[PDB]
């Protein structure tokens, strides 16, 4: 079944920004630069930060990192391995609805916020029909991902800060923590103090 | 983000006028105290683990319900996340201290953090309490005069304390 | 032999080219044919200007004063050979060129590099050329009266590693061995040192992805260490070599040549992606199982 | 607002790291440069009007057609002359901002970003602004570190315009 | 390497089939066209130096940057390699015309030629322009009305034009 | 490999732009620090062996059981004592490298990355190494910019281990 | 990447020993050269558009075949791609100058560039010719005696020239 | 959470297919193991206090310094002993949870995930908890499938710690 048609919305990423490199330009972590082992660590940690916000060493995938270091796989393949990892399924898939899993997939794969509720609704059926890896591969092979980050660059929040403004949009790791109020009340939180 | 110089630059550009003599002298005074700012940043950075750890232990001693089973700091993963959050808040106030302006701390760490902690059930008041303990440990570290050139660091300490209470208010 | 892939490679013109032998009591056409074959093969299909022709060596070969082998030796020892192949090349490249010209095959291992570089350094270029020509391999293959020719087909003492390296040294019929993409660089230094092979990429006529060459560093390895795990569920992994990547433009495109290990289930999508970026597929090799 | 301080913070934040001695050394270099940058800004500010007026005449002298032919993009009338003086004043004021800041960030976000389509849409020749910036270089009367830093900003603008 | 007959043979052998009646009749039609093919081969061959020299002269006239110092056809060695290239391409077009199949062209003449031209810095577009000059000259020579038995050589001319196009496209 | 020069170039290269005055000030800060770092490394190198022997003894004093408990992970024999002295020497040598390089790059490259796995699988207590670094801080006998830069590297190692 | 200091550091750790006094002394001499290096970086940077445009103009004057139709620098996008490449090569040359090591130039710029250019048909010899023209222009900018403190920059000039040579050898 | 039933449904859900015979066999294996796991959990629960006291005391015997030197991470005071007995109880209680669930999932979600961060932050040697778990190994008095499953969980914790 084809994806539902949903209208786009005005976004910074959809429009030409005339960007000049500055402190608010996201760092381009790319393997095209022949990175040393410490610079490779920085790239790997950026991918962990992009995908898992933070990665405890229980959440790390040392085999995936070794494959990325050796050139076995691309940066996009490493991003896919992070999304298919146990950490991502438990934190972001299991503890959220399908609609709030599409967000946390659009936000950190495409580097942009979801257009509307309709986009979340349209893409939420993909997990249950084409499989979990089906959703991951559709977003990674999309023209948006490839035109923006390609194979060798870690994705990032695109066009978060406009020039001259003190504050841009909220970072997606702040805007959308791993779980929402739904899993919050299943856990019994919030706790009363004193 | 903005730093101490660029904040005045952004205000001046909005008014469309050159920096006045008084504003340039104020920035010169800022440069004059820049060594104090750098070593205060260095002192907090070199004691980051101790500041985070002591504050966390103090918080769980004063609020045992955080660590009893069912608490938001109970289990190793939640506890490590709490420690991580302490360290993140500390890292961003050092960033704010380094720039001399609170734009990076607000834009990258604080803005929307209250909603994040509401969405997760993290008690924001207790996070604020932890940040106050971090402030106390960090100000003691910045202020001891052992192994450093003597001077008046009251202005930078007041700036650091302002960043810390800014963090505590944002998470509350 | 090579039948289906002969035209794809540059092997087809040499499949119907019989070895050029100078029979005893040869005619004048026979002598001239040997001269043409030796110039083409020993000098690697370079155009030979009239001022560069070795008139005396040709006369001696015509007269029977020297044999085909001695004429090959004279051509290989000439200043003409040395300007084309010795004076501007790293000696490993000189060894590669000697094996291609005097023996019609690629070097097999680093031991040959060791022997020839030591012999050149200890006794000179002329002594090194003699070892190629006085070798047992030369005598059994060409002997005294046969012009050396490319030995594409399998033989008695071959290694298949030599067959792969032949197409690193040979780049087509209308190619001249000084007019190749790597220019003066040694084509086999990394390969002989590591005892590895590269996927065979055919010449520019029949192969769209002919221009693919791996970079100095940041190259995708041949085999897929890790299996299908980084790709979720996958059946088999394939290494695809892609050349002429230009469409997105810099900085999106850094290197125009890229090797990717992709699963079977993404091969269709990979082909479309190559088409959008304007690239050409050089080779596809099984990378797993 | 690219400055030494914001980039040091940006570099540390992109790696999720505290501020090491590398960032501290970045700040020390900023402190070494800052007093010269501030004094350069004051010197340009006090001489801003004469620099702007002289720059307009240098552009007018080198491109006399700008003061002759009619058109919205030319300075044949008082309206065009006022627009030109305002643009050169914009360039001079933002260079002082860059001297204060310690980076090209003020030029980057107030002027340089998008200036190409600004010049193209309104048919403004970038060579005009190049000559205005060249005059500012020749007549700002700076020396030492202040001159080097100010000329770096001015040549950054000239390079972006050419 | 194939000709018009062996090309049909190779395709049939891969399919494992006997040549059909239509294929035999088509080859019979090719045989009936054989005299005109031989005349075209002989005519191009007989005027080969004139074809090559005039086309080269025309090419250097409208592309003088080729022959000025530093140009790729400057110095007698390069100019002569250029002339040899033109004659070789013309010769292989006669080969292809003779066999009735293009295989001798792309198996030998165009096999690795583009790698040669890219590696040497030879302008492939200029070589293609020269090949077009030989094309127009050679087609006029083949279609020369005088000194030959009258008939229709349009099919042979189209085939020769195709061989010349293959050569030009292989280098452009 | 973190170092102000490499970091400045990486930031500029990520932005795809030429080095500006911001990166020049980064280099100026590196130049201001580099000499003091070099004599810090020289002084640490000259007093390397005594500091290492002293740090081993300080660790053995604070954790007495390491010298009287059998097991591969302790220093109750000469093999354990040699490996302990070797580890402290590695820390000291890489700290000198950081002082030479002007950043924590040598520590990250050679010692910090993967040290937790090492201390865990070989059940080595990171508190031992923290105490060794603490003794080195107390006894390296540096002053001024040298002391400050050196203590930043030693505290970076301590923070990584704690 | 490596700079001048980390290259010496890396060799020492591979060998596993403290830096000797001679290596420390060599690094001190490099530090005393630091201001000249920053000036050279700034002078090449400040004239970057002029260096690239004049070098390109001279290159297309000496090699008109590049900009004639069918040439590789012909058509506006290819012409734009050429100019951008010259600027990129120049930019990475200044990076190598800034770090004091060619690792950034080799790893990030020259890695695969020879292979890239032959895959696209870009004539590498002409790119090398263009790199030379930028090279003489930039060394003249670096050695300009007007408006700068007196001294001998011959070591920096030789080092910058070496970086250009690497760039020109790599692309050819 | 790693448990045979949860993993069976998770893997069937992740590719959007109904529960085939493979997940049925997984459930059959879970049913075979379930009674032994429940009996093992009850046995470990019944003398949980004796098990915890003996394991904590065993840690004190192998590590007497933990009860002697003063420190927040040590059990010199009653506070520290209470924290230690509480920690061993958490380990043992979660092990009983794993026995009930049929997989290491309760250990993964409650204890293992971010245990590393904790031991380092609070200077808790993982070797301490390893000896406690080895006491639970040697003194649970289980047999057959109950011993085998319980030992697998305890060795899983040991392998994670060491
Ligand atoms: C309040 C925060 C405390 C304090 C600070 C203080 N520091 C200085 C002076 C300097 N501090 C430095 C710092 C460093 N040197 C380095 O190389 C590095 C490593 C990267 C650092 C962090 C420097 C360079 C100076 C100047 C030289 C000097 O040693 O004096 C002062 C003096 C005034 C000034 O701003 O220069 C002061 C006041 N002093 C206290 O009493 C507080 C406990
Ligand atoms: C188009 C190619 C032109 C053309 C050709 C044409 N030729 C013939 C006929 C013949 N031509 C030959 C050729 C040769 N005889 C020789 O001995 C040699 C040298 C070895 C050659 C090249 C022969 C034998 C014939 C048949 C007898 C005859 O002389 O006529 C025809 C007629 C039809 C046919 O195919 O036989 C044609 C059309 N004529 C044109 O008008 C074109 C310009
Ligand atoms: C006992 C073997 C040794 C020992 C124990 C000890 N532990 C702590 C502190 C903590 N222990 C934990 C562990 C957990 N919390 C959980 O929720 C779980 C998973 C369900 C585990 C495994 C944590 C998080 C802490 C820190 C928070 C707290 O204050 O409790 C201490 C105190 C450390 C301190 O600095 O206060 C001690 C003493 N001590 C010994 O000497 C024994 C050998
Ligand atoms: C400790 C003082 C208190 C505490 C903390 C706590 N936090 C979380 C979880 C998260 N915290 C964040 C924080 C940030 N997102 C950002 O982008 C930034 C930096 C720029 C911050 C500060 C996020 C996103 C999460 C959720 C994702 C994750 O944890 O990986 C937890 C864990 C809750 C959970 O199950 O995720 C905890 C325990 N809790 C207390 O009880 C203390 C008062
Ligand atoms: C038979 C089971 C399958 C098969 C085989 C097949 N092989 C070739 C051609 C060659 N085989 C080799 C292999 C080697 N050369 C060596 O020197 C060594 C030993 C050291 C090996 C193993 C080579 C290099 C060739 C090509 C050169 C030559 O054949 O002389 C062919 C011929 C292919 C062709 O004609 O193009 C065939 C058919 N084919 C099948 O279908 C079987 C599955
Ligand atoms: C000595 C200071 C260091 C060293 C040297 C070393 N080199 C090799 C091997 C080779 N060296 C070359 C060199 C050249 N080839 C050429 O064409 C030219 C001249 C134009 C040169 C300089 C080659 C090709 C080889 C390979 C062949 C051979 O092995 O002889 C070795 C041996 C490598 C091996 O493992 O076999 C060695 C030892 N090694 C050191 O440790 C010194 C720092
Ligand atoms: C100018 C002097 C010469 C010239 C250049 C030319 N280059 C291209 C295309 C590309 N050049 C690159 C190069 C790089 N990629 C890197 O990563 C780096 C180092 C960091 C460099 C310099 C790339 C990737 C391309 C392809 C994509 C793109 O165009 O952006 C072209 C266009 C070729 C085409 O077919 O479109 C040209 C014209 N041409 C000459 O003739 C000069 C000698
Ligand atoms: C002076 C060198 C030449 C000249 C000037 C001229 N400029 C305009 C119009 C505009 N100038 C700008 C430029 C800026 N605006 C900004 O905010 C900044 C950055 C802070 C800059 C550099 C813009 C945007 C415009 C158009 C909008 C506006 O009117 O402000 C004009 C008028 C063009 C028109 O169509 O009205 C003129 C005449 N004219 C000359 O002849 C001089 C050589
Ligand atoms: C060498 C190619 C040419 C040369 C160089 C040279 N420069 C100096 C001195 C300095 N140059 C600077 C540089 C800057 N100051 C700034 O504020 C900026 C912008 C951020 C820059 C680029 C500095 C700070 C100095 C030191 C103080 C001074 O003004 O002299 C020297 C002198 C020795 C030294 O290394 O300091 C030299 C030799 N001089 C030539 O003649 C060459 C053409
Ligand atoms: C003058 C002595 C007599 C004369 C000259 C003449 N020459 C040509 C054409 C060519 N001349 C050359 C020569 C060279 N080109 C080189 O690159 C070099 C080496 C550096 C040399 C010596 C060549 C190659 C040509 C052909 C290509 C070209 O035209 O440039 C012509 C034109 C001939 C033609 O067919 O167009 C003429 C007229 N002719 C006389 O009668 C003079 C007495
Ligand atoms: C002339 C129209 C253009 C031109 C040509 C030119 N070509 C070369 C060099 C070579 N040409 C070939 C081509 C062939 N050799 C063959 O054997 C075959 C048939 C199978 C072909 C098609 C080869 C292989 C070479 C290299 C050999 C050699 O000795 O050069 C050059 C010489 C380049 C140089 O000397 O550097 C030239 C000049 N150049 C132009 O400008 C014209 C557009
Ligand atoms: C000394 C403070 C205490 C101590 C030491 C001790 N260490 C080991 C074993 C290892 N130490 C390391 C550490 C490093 N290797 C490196 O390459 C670097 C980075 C440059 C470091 C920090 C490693 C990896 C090992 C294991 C392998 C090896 O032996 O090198 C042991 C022996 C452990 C064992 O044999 O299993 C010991 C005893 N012991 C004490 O009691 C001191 C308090």
């Amino acid at each position: 079944l084809p994806l539902l048609n949903y209208a786009p919305k005005s976004q910074n990423v959809r429009v030409e920004g005339y960007e000049i490199g500055s402190e608010e330009k996201p760092v381009v972590f790319t393997t095209e630069n022949i990175l040393s082992s410490s610079d490779m660590d920085n790239l790997i940690e950026a991918a962990y930060r992009q995908i898992f916000f933070h990665a405890f060493k229980w959440d790390r995938e040392k085999v995936l990192e070794s494959q990325l270091r050796n050139g076995q796989i691309t940066v996009r393949d490493f991003v896919r391995g992070l999304l298919l990892s146990n950490t991502f399924r438990n934190s972001f898939y299991e503890k959220n609805s399908n609609y709030r899993f599409v967000e946390h997939c659009v936000q950190k794969i495409l580097g942009r916020d979801v257009y509307s509720e309709r986009e979340k609704i349209a893409w939420s059926i993909v997990v249950a029909t084409k499989g979990y890896q089906g959703l991951i591969d559709d977003l990674l092979n999309s023209d948006e991902y490839l035109n923006n980050f390609g194979y060798d660059t870690v994705p990032y929040q695109r066009r978060r800060n406009l020039p001259g403004r003190e504050a841009g949009e909220l970072p997606f790791n702040i805007k959308s923590p791993r779980y929402d109020a739904y899993h919050r009340r299943q856990l019994g939180f919030p706790q009363i103090v004193w | 983000m903005f730093d101490v110089f660029t904040r005045v630059v952004s205000q001046a550009d909005a008014r469309g006028e050159y920096l006045s003599g008084s504003q340039l002298d104020a920035l010169s005074a800022t440069v004059a105290e820049g060594n104090k700012r750098i070593d205060s940043v260095n002192r907090i950075t070199g004691n980051a683990s101790a500041i985070v750890s002591n504050a966390a232990r103090a918080l769980f001693a004063e609020q045992p319900q955080l660590i009893q089973p069912g608490g938001n700091a109970y289990t190793s993963r939640r506890m490590a996340a709490c420690l991580r959050d302490m360290e993140i808040i500390l890292r961003y106030v050092t960033y704010a201290t380094f720039t001399g302006d609170a734009s990076v701390l607000e834009d990258r760490c604080l803005n929307g953090l209250r909603e994040t902690y509401v969405a997760l059930g993290v008690p924001g008041a207790s996070v604020a309490a932890g940040v106050q303990k971090m402030k106390e440990a960090a100000l003691d570290i910045v202020n001891d005069p052992n192994g450093i050139t003597r001077g008046d660091c009251s202005a930078i300490v007041a700036e650091i304390a302002g960043y810390f209470d800014r963090a505590a208010a944002a998470v509350a | 032999a090579i039948t289906t892939a002969a035209s794809r490679l540059g092997v087809a013109p040499y499949n119907e080219s019989r070895p050029v032998e100078l029979r005893p009591d040869f005619s004048l056409d026979d002598a001239k044919m040997v001269i043409r074959a030796v110039y083409r093969q020993v000098l690697g299909n370079d155009y030979i200007m009239d001022s560069e022709r070795l008139k005396g060596a040709e006369s001696l070969l015509t007269n029977g004063s020297i044999s085909v082998r001695e004429f090959v030796r004279t051509v290989a020892k000439s200043e003409l050979y040395k300007k084309k192949f010795l004076y501007n090349n790293f000696q490993t490249r000189v060894i590669e060129l000697n094996y291609k010209h005097l023996l019609g095959r690629a070097p097999f291992s680093e031991d040959e590099v060791i022997f020839h570089l030591d012999l050149y350094e200890n006794q000179g270029f002329d002594a090194d050329i003699d070892s190629y020509i006085d070798s047992v391999e030369y005598q059994e293959n060409f002997g005294e009266n046969i012009v050396p020719y490319y030995r594409f087909n399998n033989q008695v003492g071959d290694r298949t590693v030599g067959f792969t390296r032949m197409f690193r040294l040979y780049r087509g019929y209308a190619n001249s061995d000084r007019s190749q993409l790597e220019r003066s660089s040694s084509r086999l230094a990394t390969e002989l040192g590591q005892n590895t092979v590269s996927a065979i990429v055919g010449p520019s006529g029949s192969n769209a992805g002919w221009a693919y060459r791996p970079s100095r560093a940041g190259n995708t390895p041949a085999k897929a260490l890790g299996g299908t795990v980084p790709f979720g569920q996958a059946s088999k992994l394939f290494r695809v070599e892609i050349t002429a990547i230009s469409a997105p433009g810099y900085p999106k495109v850094r290197r125009s040549n890229k090797a990717v290990i992709v699963p079977f289930e993404q091969l269709n999508q990979t082909l479309q992606q190559i088409n959008r970026l304007g690239g050409k597929v050089a080779s596809i090799t099984p990378a797993s199982l | 607002m690219k400055t030494p301080l914001t980039e040091a913070v940006s570099t540390a934040d992109s790696q999720g790291r505290f501020l090491s001695s590398t960032e501290l050394q970045i700040a020390f270099g900023r402190l070494r440069q800052a007093n010269a940058g501030l004094q350069a800004a004051k010197a340009l500010t006090d001489n801003a009007q004469s620099l702007v007026n002289g720059a307009a005449q240098a552009v007018y002298n080198k491109f006399p057609y700008t003061t002759q032919t009619q058109g919205n993009n030319f300075a044949a009338d008082q309206r065009g002359k006022d627009k030109c003086a305002r643009d050169i004043g914009y360039y001079l004021r933002i260079v002082t901002y860059c001297l204060v800041a310690g980076g090209t960030g003020p030029l980057d976000e107030y002027l340089i970003a998008g200036i190409d389509e600004i010049n193209r849409t309104f048919d403004l020749s970038p060579s005009w602004y190049v000559e205005a910036l060249k005059y500012i270089k020749a007549n700002h009367g700076l020396s030492g570190d202040a001159r080097d830093e100010a000329n770096s900003y001015l040549d950054y603008a000239i390079n972006a315009l050419s």
